[PDB]
This record gives structure tokens, sequence and C-alpha cells, in this order.
């Protein structure tokens, strides 16, 4: 319940600092990601 | 992230490789259609011709 305490509230404050880091990051190479699926999905159409 | 940009762009390098390469095949089509499109219209206006011609004659 000490550790629980100590780590959780150091992960919260590691994970809020990375996420408003890195959520945008995440946005920025999650929605790259979705531009893969198009530009494979066409891909085959024009060689089909 | 900049490894993501990498991967993307060789992508639709392709998709224009492939672009290119469809309406090459189908420019080359094209002028086929035209050629004998052509000669079946010259084969029509003879075929036509004769079909009066042998009726006038007889």
């Amino acid at each position: 319940r000490t550790s629980m305490k100590i780590q959780f509230k150091t992960a919260m404050p590691p994970t809020e600092v990375l996420l408003e880091s890195i959520q945008s990051k995440v946005e920025s190479i999650e929605q790259l990601q979705r531009k893969l699926q198009h530009v494979q999905p066409l891909e085959q159409q024009n060689n089909e | 992230d900049s490894y993501l940009k990498h991967q993307e762009i060789v992508l639709d390098t392709l998709l224009p490789q492939t672009v290119s390469n469809q309406w090459r095949i189908n420019n080359d089509y094209i002028r086929q259609t035209c050629t004998i499109v052509e000669e079946m219209n010259i084969q029509q206006r003879k075929q036509i011709n004769d079909l009066e011609i042998y009726r006038k004659r007889l």
C-alpha cells in the first residue's frame, strides 16, 4: 500500500507527463499507420 | 516517427509506377481501337455500295 501509493503516484506522473508529450506523437504515429492501410489497398487495385 | 515517413513515401512511389504503366497500356490500346474502327468503317461503306450496286444492275 506504501508502494502502490508511492509507485503509482510516480507512474501517474510519469504517464501523464509522457501522455502529454506522447499522445500527440501517438496520433502523429497512428494517423500515419492508417495511411499505409490506404496506400496498400490502392496498390493492389492498381496492380490488379 | 521518422522511420514511418520513409516507409509511407515508398508505397506512394509504387502507386505512381503502377499508375503510369496502367495508363500506358490503355494508351496503346486506344490507337489500335481507332486504327481498326476506321477499317471497319471502310468495310461497311463498301458493303453498302455493293448492296445497292447489285440491285441497280439487275
